[PDB]
């Protein structure tokens, strides 16, 4: 059934699962016409396709072509994002097919349920939480690849980089889902925080700095400290 | 006009004919119904005065043979049985008719009523969901469940009727996934109609059937059924003109028929505002929508 705070530690189980995102497969601006109405410009979207035991990262770049000529696209997205997920299953190995797929929204359930009725095996799942997936968009490099895109296109990266060397998925998880609330929080802040310090890089390889242990603690408290600012302001605390 | 004798009326029950229903009290002089019209298929069912539980009761076509009702003091249910020899039927019945001991099935000037909710029910049709092949009369009580009940436990005992499934390859065409899901006409027009069916007359057929076997026996399978057919047509964007307009004749005489007090149970909130104001055929159910709104506004 549904994924919650009761049954959070089964993401860092040995049974393969993806969360499935589709925040950012539709993405416009509004702008005015001419005429003084209103239209949009759609522009590149993605799919956000995690493994939160590995890291591993399946970003599918949608390429504004993907819309021409298209009605309804909100509807339509749902329906193009369920077509891609089930087209990565069947790309994969049997071995590494998931067992689980976790939509972030119950919008998605419907169409995944329909794309993937080959297999029946494969749990199609909502959840609970409140995940802060589309602040996906925040990171620099996904955003850059995601910008550049000039054709559909599939990337892959591993969101924790190298963490998992030194930590558990389970906390690995942790500090990401931190990291992404604060850059939806306040995205300004979030990234004074993170690249404030010339001396801290991102390796080539990576999407976050290479801080040392000591050096995320700190940074994971600065996080945490602007998170509660803005808490505490909307219900003025 | 034909005769379903009774051998005795044992225990008190209350009996139903169509849409007509009446008490009998335990001992009874009560030997039968007669001036059942020929040519229509009709239903005979029962509940007893001491178990409100198992509402029970036969499908039936006179043309197809003497029938008659004997108590089972076994079994503890009215019986429908087969009298081959037609002398001695005819013998009874007549001792009956003369003694004036049956009730009448009612001929009263006004009504089309067991004809608009029966049009394309017939008894061979029937015995292809509720199979005893043995007898000519079809048997179905309030707890007998549906094939597809059994998919989510005795295969002899249940109701055959068609699977539909909105979430099932059946119902989705591999590439078309969106197109079918959101506009089942493929589902209806190709797989069901042309498929299953052969002709709209049976698609009538069978959910006619599934209606009267929940309204009549509180059959959950068969109201899960009536509700999943009309679904399927007012979700398809391309329906043929003649059986729109046929469908809102037969929901318009199923929903008049209802009693009041079960249309709370009897008629599923979702399925009906989603049939007569989201789905492509929101426009098409004239009849249908204004008794549903002026009898059962607060469904709505
Ligand atoms: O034969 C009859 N009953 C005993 C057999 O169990 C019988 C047959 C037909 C009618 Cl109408 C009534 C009784
Ligand atoms: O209607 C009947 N009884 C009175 C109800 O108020 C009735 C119905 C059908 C037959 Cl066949 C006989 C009596
Ligand atoms: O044709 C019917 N559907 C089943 C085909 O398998 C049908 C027709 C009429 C009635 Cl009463 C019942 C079923
Ligand atoms: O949902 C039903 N009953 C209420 C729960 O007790 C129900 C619906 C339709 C039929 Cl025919 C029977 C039961």
């Amino acid at each position: 059934g549904a994924m919650n705070s009761s049954n959070y530690a089964e993401l860092f189980n040995n049974d393969i699962k993806l969360f499935v995102d589709d925040t950012n497969v539709y993405r416009v601006t509004v702008h005015k016409t001419f005429e003084g109405n209103v239209a949009t410009k759609a522009i590149n979207g993605c799919i956000f396709t995690l493994n939160p035991k590995t890291g591993h990262l399946f970003l599918k770049i949608i390429h504004t072509s993907v819309w021409a000529g298209q009605k309804r696209l909100s509807q339509l997205a749902k329906w193009k994002t369920a077509e891609e997920v089930s087209a990565l299953v069947r790309s994969l190995p049997k071995e590494e097919q998931p067992k689980q797929i976790i939509v972030t929204r119950k919008a998605m359930l419907d169409p995944l349920e329909v794309h993937m009725l080959d297999f029946p095996n494969i749990a199609i799942r909502p959840t609970e939480l409140r995940l802060p997936f589309s602040a996906a968009m925040s990171i620099d490099k996904l955003s850059d690849v995601v910008m550049k895109a000039t054709e559909p296109q599939m990337v892959l990266f591993n969101i924790y980089d190298d963490w998992l060397d030194r930590i558990s998925s389970y906390t690995a998880f942790s500090r990401l889902t931190l990291l992404l609330r604060a850059l939806k929080t306040n995205e300004e802040s979030a990234k004074m925080i993170l690249l404030s310090d010339p001396t801290i890089t991102i390796k080539s390889y990576h999407l976050w700095p290479s801080f040392t242990d000591e050096q995320w603690i700190t940074i994971e408290s600065q996080m945490r400290d602007l998170i509660l600012t803005e808490y505490g302001r909307k219900y003025n605390v | 006009m034909n005769t379903v004798p009774f051998t005795s009326a044992p225990i008190e029950v209350t009996i139903g004919i169509d849409q007509y229903s009446f008490n009998v009290k335990e001992n009874q002089p009560f030997h039968g119904i007669k001036d059942i019209p020929i040519g229509h298929v009709h239903v005979i069912h029962f509940q007893h005065a001491d178990n409100s539980s198992m509402r029970y009761g036969y499908w039936f076509d006179c043309r197809m043979g003497n029938f008659y009702i004997q108590y089972d003091p076994k079994d503890g249910l009215y019986k429908m049985m087969e009298e081959r020899d037609g002398a001695k039927f005819e013998n009874i019945v007549h001792n009956f008719k003369e003694r004036q001991m049956m009730v009448s099935y009612p001929k009263i000037d006004e009504d089309d009523t067991w004809y608009n909710l029966t049009e394309f029910v017939q008894m061979d049709k029937i015995r292809k969901i509720v199979r005893k092949d043995e007898n000519q009369f079809s048997y179905v009580d309030s707890s007998m469940t549906t094939v597809q009940e059994n998919e989510l436990s005795d295969p002899a005992h249940s109701l055959n009727y068609t699977v539909i499934n909105f979430k099932s390859r059946e119902a989705i065409r591999p590439g078309h996934e969106m197109e079918d899901f959101l506009d089942k006409s493929y589902y209806l027009n190709t797989v069901m109609l042309q498929g299953i069916f052969k002709n709209s007359s049976n698609y009538f057929g069978e959910l006619q059937f599934a209606f009267l076997n929940a309204m009549f026996f509180g059959n959950y399978g068969s109201s899960l059924q009536w509700h999943a057919m009309i679904e399927l047509i007012c979700s398809s964007a391309t329906v043929p003109k003649h059986m729109l307009d046929k469908l809102d004749e037969i929901l318009y005489y199923q929903i008049k028929t209802l009693p009041e007090q079960y249309s709370d149970i009897l008629l599923n909130e979702r399925v009906w505002n989603i049939c007569l104001y989201s789905s492509f055929q929101k426009n098409s159910l004239h009849n249908t929508e204004k008794i549903m709104e002026n009898k059962y506004p607060e469904l709505l």
